């Protein structure tokens, strides 16, 4: 059965002594063990110090309050002796650090009550434990082709991505149209914007949505876009939700930031989780899928069980920019002796390579994408595929466990 | 119409009559494979049944 | 470069164009053949409008006049609202020959439909090798032979032979499970006439060497129909009663009907004709011993005197084999065997209970059979019958003698419950062969001697010997029934038999089979 | 059972509703079996090429009509069977040679007894 | 080869074959049949399989004397080898049948020359070895000590991923 | 498994002159570091040590070597490198080479002399409280041969994260020196005698020196592993040089071990 | 709603509209 732990407490009792410590040890191997087994959600509720800190983080779900909960390890005032950093506890570990700075809390609730809703929502999307079918609604299906089944809400798909790549849209409003009832609980909303996921609902069957979001630093995928997604796809296949990739990535967050903090260690382990997963994998391309964030968002290879792309799709090694530069360097070398107009001859030839190779097609002539779909179809592929895919008959090797990238 | 009704082999009530015997009648008318038994069950090493006993349940829908 | 709405319409125009992609040339000669294309073919196949194609855009790389779909269609399908994958060759596309595009496509369905665990259907017009590219057909041909062994005995497979199966193209469609032949359309051969000419000059048309009747009888194909649709109407029936998987349970149909002895079950006790040379169709039996008429044959022509069918008890799939007194006598042959050991084995792979309805002399005594190997096929015989972990109920009707009584599921070879008609006789052989072997050749003479001597010995052999009272008082048999009995004792019997658990047995990489 | 609503299990109940006898059958699954299908029940019939004249019921065999190795065309007379003291007159129903024959007069027959095999 | 599996002997196969024999006599004998069960036997075979060709792979010949698409673990061929899905002199009749055989000069020309282009561009193992079908064209001396080195890698070959089920099936 | 021959004897009768050294390793002053390298080239044998990611997060030292032929994964604390806190790149490290070591069913030891965890809101705002996390979960998980041996400090939550014997530590033994408690005792003395230093300070006494006498009373009576080996988390405190023989024997015991875990898919480690 | 059960009375088909929901 699913454990929920309403945590706020101040420490070990420390004139307990060691005893506290090992009872905090007990917990911790507890949480551990239970850690993919049963749903395991956290709500602080207060001021979390000392040991307290790791049964939340060792748990599934981080609910906080907004400015009511806490959370940290050492003391503002041991802080300040040892580094002379002022800090008040909110700032240290409020709700708005651990979202936004730190991403270890999933949902900062307005309130006590708005906190218990949420993790009743949680709940509602989750089974009691692995070895349970995710609770699943009964709804009345609706019969005939998906042409023939599209709703108008399907049909505002059709004109929604902005005919200029450079200019981004809202995926919610790609979510909110796919899901039932519009209705989708989104996990870390905080926290790194330019990946959203959360649950939701095709036809009363619970889906993770894992989304690029083209508004926040284009889409990119960063490090704690990387971990987000990781995470909640891992959590994902643990309770046997199957996910949804609605995918318009550029690239890599390019930077010396990203890679002295690790973007090539912490980004494998979106990979890890996507190629673990054993749950249905449903791809949706929407726009841009180019480079190494084609194979990080559930290329097939990896193993999506269905890869469908809208006609705006973007599947590519490169953007022409640069691919230009690489795939005609000789010729654009010749122009550059000879004194052409280089710039023009590499606009015409930027322009071939966009009308060329930038397109679904290719990929799907590879097989890539098993279908080049008109938008308002996809609600009716995702159902289908997830319909069907309730048990896939698919093993890895035998093992321990994974060595995850960590 | 295929469906199977309810039929009256004798006699022939009034409307009210089968008003009220209709509404007498009418008025009186998820996996959770957790701890199955088959996991409970001790199998030989090469016993035949954890194909037709265990996975034939793990693996039924 | 494009707005939204131009790529979508563009998107639509490509769509379009999939659907014929040979273009109005290959539209001309297919209308001119008159052959459906193979997209109305999966749309007439599956339930309207459940069709998902996959790979539509499917294209060969760097080939700059590649065709899309690369000569076949494959997708995803409800037949009866449940799942099937579906292909279907493209004669209109490189003469639907196997390029690589062709290969990852069927690939990849035979991929999802082991994932997702659902029957698979292949319609097969010719797929020859690529004349631009043929080792590559080779090689796909090799790929798509080691994707079956990851479906056989896992999921339904069936292929719709509508076209001449020729070459290399036969080693897919002999995998799957069952296999449907359109007369004068359909044809099966690994060497063309011409090729066999030149080679040996030997002369034979399509119809002697490939036809569908031909290969029926051969055994190699399970149904001969006479048209597509027929075909189609065939895999509706033959999926009807399967399960979509081997973890799954199979549809029950009309469960509960008749609950009592009827005028039907009262007609099997004067069904046994009373001089024992009569023949008698076993249908008559068949059609009443089940819950209704809906005994659905399979591999009809094959080793006619054997039936091998699918029914119902109590609304239940069973798999019934029967012999057919009509022919051969019921005896035996090669076919017949061969037939029953893999109608076995398909069953237990699908967990259909097995009930054997017996009338047979045995094996058919001669050197053709001999020299054809009724020995190893009968040993395949036990084999299976030994193998299959289902219920196994057995109804003795009339002779059961020798390896006929062993093979027609004896206690021993472990059938789980055995009933006999009063009508029974079982015995090593008949009284026919016992005095013309050990009695009648003591005498030199055919006299009127010996021919009363022998008529006595027969008088006393069909009492005393071959009679079921032997085989009751030893209790290899469990009962003695009128017939009217057979068809709620049959429920019963399978009732109490559903869950049945095989065993003790040892868990191996596999069995050893007689090959 | 001949039509699809014929196979629901039926249960037959008196009712008295003002007094009067009514008499109701009620439906097994009437909504007023978790995976059972209903659909029309085939007939007890077999629904041919094969070689085989077979009896289409029981009866005795007052006249035989062909002689062993006789040709014989479809519509042909075979057999007469009385049942009943009713005629029944049995016919071939393919060309071809009487190449086996079972029966001769005044002998019971049972259905589905081949009567002879025409080749 | 079901034998061999069950008790757990490596295979080593050594191909020399133009493949199915043509006639009426292996048809009506079920040569289809065979093969398929022959198909079926190699790949369910779960043991390590290892391939020499020596001389002569032609279509279902290749395929069946452990192809590499068939699941074998180790392709070599000797540089005599030729991987074809017919040999030289069938796919000549296939073309000469585009006229009756005169006798001439001028056909008995076109037909050696397709034989000879054939056997040097066609029929030859550098196809196969380019597309990576089989591992290695091996000098012939070495073909022992290759099969003690590559049965010594596969001594742990664990076969899968595999659906485990009560049994396959062949066709009988 | 290398061969090698075990010497004969008890695990005192077979003290080297190189075990005794450890006896004088500790500085008597618990702020006086010492490099943990010289317990693992000790405890090894032939001090051949595989140091993995050297120049990572120096603060805790993993890595290969072996006792008595097996193969052993050592995970140390070290005092020189940021007095030996915990952090965030410590805790990834040790956590993966755990993982990596569990996999692979190589026994993992653990050489502990840590304080607690690296103050910072850097730390802080990167994930402490997350990162930490995964130490925890890589040592609870690893069902291999996990043995540990205390060295001067184990404070707070880092004795947690270092591994307790309620984390499945199979055997924990502790030096003399070791310094097992909730907090230093600067740091408890606040809390603990916090009315006796308020009536001080309504008093006006020296409550310097009361906070030093309180300070001293609290490490003579609590801070010492005497009191975590009554309660049952140290099963032994041994001398220093019985250190190699104490985990070459535990590995041995522990050679074939069997844990019951719940069913699952996999783990869901926290990230 | 209304749930119409047909009825046969003596052959006689009699939908009888009852309330839906019961
Ligand atoms: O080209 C053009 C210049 C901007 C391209 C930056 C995008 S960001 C995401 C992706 N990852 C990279 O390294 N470049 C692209
Ligand atoms: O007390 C005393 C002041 C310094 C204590 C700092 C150590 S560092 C490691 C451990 N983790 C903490 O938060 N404090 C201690």
């Amino acid at each position: 059965r699913p454990l929920i732990g309403i945590n706020d407490g101040a420490g070990a009792r420390i004139q307990e002594g060691v005893v506290s410590l090992g009872l905090y040890s007990r917990i911790f191997h507890n949480n551990i063990k239970a850690s993919g087994v049963i749903p395991q959600i956290s709500l602080i509720m207060g001021a979390a110090a000392g040991g307290h800190v790791y049964s939340p983080a060792l748990t599934d779900f981080v609910v906080m309050v907004d400015q009511t909960s806490q959370m940290f390890i050492t003391g503002p005032d041991v802080i300040k002796t040892v580094t002379g950093e002022d800090v008040t506890m909110e700032e240290l570990g409020g709700a708005h650090t651990h979202m936004a700075k730190s991403g270890t809390a999933h949902y900062v609730a307005s309130g006590e009550q708005d906190a218990f809703d949420y993790v009743r929502d949680l709940l509602s999307y989750l089974p009691p434990n692995n070895y349970a079918d995710p609770p699943l609604y009964p709804v009345a299906i609706p019969e005939g082709s998906i042409e023939e089944t599209l709703t108008d809400e399907d049909l505002e798909l059709d004109t929604l991505i902005p005919d200029s790549p450079n200019q981004p849209y809202d995926m919610h409003e790609v979510i909110t149209r796919i899901l039932d009832d519009d209705e989708f609980l989104e996990v870390q909303a905080g926290y790194a914007g330019n990946i959203v996921v959360g649950f939701g609902r095709v036809e009363g069957r619970p889906v993770g949505i894992v989304a690029n979001q083209p508004t926040q630093f284009a889409g990119c995928l960063d490090i704690n876009a990387s971990e987000k997604a990781a995470r909640f796809i891992r959590t994902c296949d643990c309770f046997n939700i199957p996910i949804v990739l609605l995918v318009d990535v550029p690239g890599f967050l390019p930077g010396t930031d990203q890679e002295y903090n690790g973007i090539i260690r912490r980004g494998a382990k979106l990979l890890y989780a996507y190629g673990e997963a054993t749950v249905a994998k449903v791809t949706v391309i929407t726009r841009k899928s180019y480079g190494g964030a084609y194979c990080v968002m559930g290329s097939k290879d990896m193993g999506a069980d269905v890869v469908v792309a809208w006609p705006t799709a973007q599947i590519a090694v490169m953007g022409a920019s640069g691919a230009v530069g690489f795939v005609y360097r000789q010729q654009l070398k010749e122009a550059a002796k000879n004194g052409e107009d280089v710039d023009a001859l590499r606009l015409e030839l930027q322009q071939t390579y966009e009308d060329t190779l930038v397109n679904p097609y290719i990929a799907a002539e590879r097989g890539y994408v098993d279908a080049v779909i008109p938008p308002s179809h996809t609600r009716g592929y995702v159902a289908n595929a997830l319909r069907l895919l309730e048990r896939k008959i698919v093993q890895m090797p035998p093992k321990k466990h994974g060595n995850i990238p960590l | 119409d295929h469906e199977a009704h309810i039929k009256v082999l004798r006699g022939e009530p009034t409307p009210e009559e089968m008003a009220a015997l209709m509404a007498v009648l009418a008025s009186a008318g998820e996996r959770n494979m957790w701890g199955h038994p088959v996991d409970k069950l001790r199998y030989s090493v090469f016993s035949w049944q954890r194909v037709t006993l265990l996975e034939r349940t793990h693996m039924r829908r | 470069n494009k707005t939204t709405a131009e790529l979508l319409a563009e998107l639509r125009e490509k769509l379009e164009l999939a659907k014929e992609p040979g273009g109005e040339k290959a539209v001309a000669k297919r209308e001119k053949k008159g052959i459906p294309s193979a997209r109305a073919r999966i749309n007439a196949l599956l339930d309207p409008g459940s069709f998902i194609e996959i790979g539509a855009l499917a294209k060969t790389p760097g080939d700059p006049n590649a065709l899309y779909g690369d000569g076949v269609v494959t997708g995803r399908g409800t037949i009866d609202g449940r799942p099937v994958g579906v292909f279907s060759h493209d004669q209109t596309v490189f003469q639907g020959s196997v390029g690589e595009m062709f290969g990852r496509k069927v690939a990849r369905l035979m991929e999802w439909v082991a994932m997702v665990g659902c029957p698979i259907i292949g319609i097969n017009d010719s797929a020859g090798a690529r004349i631009q590219d043929a080792v590559t057909s080779l090689a796909w041909y090799a790929e798509l032979g080691r994707r079956h062994e990851m479906l056989r005995g896992l999921v339904p497979e069936i292929s719709l032979i509508f076209g001449k199966c020729a070459g290399g193209a036969v080693y897919s469609p002999i995998q799957t499970d069952l296999l449907v032949a359109v007369r004068d359309q359909g044809y099966m051969f690994i060497t063309g006439p011409d090729v066999i000419k030149d080679v040996t000059g030997e002369d034979v048309t399509f119809d002697e060497l490939g036809g569908a009747d031909e290969q029926a009888k051969r055994g190699n194909i399970h149904k001969v129909v006479n048209s597509e649709a027929e075909a189609y109407q065939y895999v509706r029936d033959y999926l009807s009663f399967l399960p979509s998987n081997h973890f799954d349970n199979p549809p029950i149909v009309n469960p509960g009907m008749e609950p009592e002895i009827t005028p039907h079950d009262l007609e099997l006790d004067s069904i046994v004709p009373d001089a024992d040379n009569m023949a008698y169709d076993m249908h008559e039996i068949l059609l009443r011993i089940f819950d209704d008429g809906d005994v659905f044959e399979i591999a009809e022509q094959r080793g006619p005197a054997m039936i091998t069918a699918f029914a119902r008890v109590d609304g239940h799939p069973v798999g019934v084999i029967a012999n057919q007194p009509m022919v051969l006598s019921g005896a035996i042959d090669n076919e017949a065997s061969d037939k029953a050991a893999s109608f076995i084995r398909f069953c237990d792979s699908y967990n259909l209970p097995l009930v054997f309805v017996v009338d047979t002399p045995g094996a058919m005594p001669g050197v053709a059979e001999e020299k054809g190997g009724i020995i190893k096929r009968g040993g395949r015989f036990f084999n299976a019958i030994v193998e299959a972990d289902v219920p196994k109920v057995t109804v003795i009707i009339r002779k059961a003698y020798g390896g006929g009584y062993a093979v027609m599921g004896s206690k021993q070879l472990s059938a789980d419950l055995n009933f006999a008609w009063p009508t029974a006789r079982i015995a090593v052989i008949g009284a026919e062969g016992a005095a013309q072997l050990l009695v009648k050749r003591f005498p030199d003479p055919n006299a009127p001697e010996v021919q009363k001597i022998r008529d006595d010995f027969i008088e006393g052999y069909n009492l005393n010997m071959a009679t079921p009272w032997i085989a009751a008082e030893r209790g290899y048999i469990d009962a003695v029934i009128q017939p009217h009995e057979t068809r709620l004792l049959l429920r019963k019997s399978l009732r109490l038999l559903r869950d049945k658990q095989n065993g003790p047995k040892v868990q191996r990489k596999h069995g050893l089979l007689p090959l | 059972p001949i039509e699809e609503e014929d196979t629901v299990p039926r249960q037959t109940v008196v009712v008295e509703v003002g007094g009067r006898r009514l008499e109701v059958s009620l439906p097994g699954d009437l909504a007023i079996a978790p995976g059972v299908v209903r659909k029309k029940p085939k007939p007890r019939k077999r629904g041919a090429s094969g070689d085989a004249v077979t009896a289409p019921m029981q009866g005795t065999v007052v006249k035989v009509a062909v002689e062993e190795g006789q040709e014989v065309s479809a519509g042909d007379l075979v057999v007469v069977l009385e049942a009943m003291k009713m005629e029944n007159p049995v016919t071939a129903h393919k060309d071809g040679t009487i190449t086996g024959l079972a029966v001769e007069a005044g002998a019971a027959i049972t259905q589905g007894t081949v009567i002879a095999e025409i080749k």
